[PDB]
């Protein structure tokens, strides 16, 4: 939104690239920090930390009724049986769409997100916009940012992220998918599938 | 704390900024400041409460348009000088080095093992906050509770729009990190954790959604029987 009072990116970016260097530089030598400590978090969750792996347990829990039943009572530990866990998902709770509920994730305090399922936020999730909006105008909201439009008798439960518990959502199996393997149904699951932003991929 | 960072609920904010595609990290300073987390961590800077706390006594204007990572960057500052491990002069004579000279180097430094150790072991291991509490969970499932109105000035995960509305309690989790204490710097003091369910029409009046509920996780000094 327009602020007569503000910069342009440009010149935000050259302030805060210097200020940030400035920080470096201090915490550097001060032996907390170091260029391979840098290069390794990136790393991580650039290529290792991502929602493909929200993915593999999704596709899971949708061909195996028993593992579903324990990733909806205890996600943490679900996760856990397929290698998935750590950062900032130490608890997870999952929560599963139906076709008369469906399901919504924010931490309207900062940013809170399930990393190890998800990998980082994008930042839409992190911003004032969303944040601010889910909580009290769900249903417009998914419909005029997302296209997604949930009938008014069906309820939309919103889950705001107060606590370390992180909350994931398990999207509904999409139509038309019977017998299909682990790996065809992965491609229909999506980070904004178990954000409960949008619903799986159809077809 | 009354910030304006607690947004959820607040009108006027404007349309979601959402490209169709974005990187992780935008910028090389985001890869910096993201990394500086578990480095200021381990260096005793703050815990993840006091972390979230010196985001939250930003300057309004600049925590809701500045990019993401400042807010880190904004609060590893605050620590370093609450702490006196950064000195505000001298950050302050870099800045300007670094923006005089952006391609100047980095100090020489040695690289460390046990730091890549402790992002391998903090990343895949993770860094837990449930505790083991002596007392029994006051609350139960089905629970009917009252928020509590309190308005500590200090960290505290109490989001406005929930502060003495009515609920049901959905689950107990078990004790965790108390915020107000760990956040304000006067421990873990573990509490027992609830999920409570508010329904639209408590939390927004005849404004709110008919068929919708907001889940909220409450410790158990912020909720009271009802
Ligand atoms: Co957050």
């Amino acid at each position: 939104t327009e602020n007569i009072l503000r910069k342009s990116d440009e010149e935000i970016q050259k302030e805060i690239t210097a200020r940030v260097k400035a920080l470096e530089s201090m915490l550097i030598e001060q032996g907390i920090l170091t260029t391979s400590m840098i290069d390794r978090m990136a790393e991580i969750y650039e290529n290792e930390v991502g929602p493909h792996l929200g993915a593999k347990v999704v596709v899971k829990a949708w061909t195996d009724p028993e593992f579903k039943k324990r990733l909806l009572a205890d996600g943490t530990e679900a996760c856990k049986e397929l290698g998935i866990g750590g950062l900032q998902g130490e608890d997870m709770m999952w929560v599963e769409n139906t076709d008369e509920v469906h399901h919504v994730v924010v931490c309207t305090l900062c940013s809170c997100y399930p990393w190890p399922v998800l990998g980082l936020p994008p930042n839409w999730f992190k911003e004032p916009q969303y944040r601010s909006r889910v909580v009290r105008e769900p249903r417009q909201l998914l419909k005029e940012e997302f296209g997604f439009e949930v009938p008014p008798s069906k309820e939309i439960k919103v889950w705001d992220s107060s606590s370390e518990m992180r909350f994931v959502v398990l999207p509904q199996r999409p139509a038309g998918t019977d017998g299909w393997s682990e790996e065809e149904l992965a491609t229909l699951v999506t980070r904004e599938s178990m954000i409960g932003v949008e619903p799986a991929k159809a077809v | 704390m009354n910030g304006v960072y607690d947004v959820g609920g607040t009108d006027g904010l404007g349309p979601i900024n959402r490209p169709a595609d974005e990187p992780v990290f935008r910028a090389e300073w985001e890869k910096v400041a993201f990394a500086m987390f578990p480095a200021t961590f381990r260096a005793g800077f703050m815990g993840l409460d006091e972390f979230r706390f010196g985001i939250e006594q930003m300057n309004p204007a600049e925590y809701l348009e500045s990019p993401y990572y400042w807010h880190w960057i904004r609060t590893y500052i605050h620590h370093g000088v609450r702490t006196g491990k950064i000195d505000l002069e001298e950050l302050e004579r870099r800045t300007q080095y670094y923006r005089e000279n952006p391609d100047a180097p980095l100090p020489e430094h040695e690289q460390k093992p046990e730091l890549i150790e402790f992002v391998n072991q903090a990343v895949y291991g993770g860094l837990p906050a449930s505790r083991e509490v002596d007392r029994p969970p006051k609350f139960k499932e089905g629970d009917v509770v009252r928020f509590s109105t309190a308005s500590p000035k200090g960290h505290a995960r109490r989001a406005r729009y929930v502060r003495g509305k009515t609920g049901t309690v959905v689950k107990h989790h078990g004790a965790y990190i108390y915020p107000d204490t760990a956040g304000n710097g006067l421990g873990e003091c573990p509490e027992h954790l609830y999920t409570v369910r508010f329904t639209a029409q408590e939390l927004w009046g005849p404004e709110g959604d008919p068929n919708s509920s907001v889940y909220y996780d409450c410790w158990e000094p912020y909720i009271e029987l009802v």
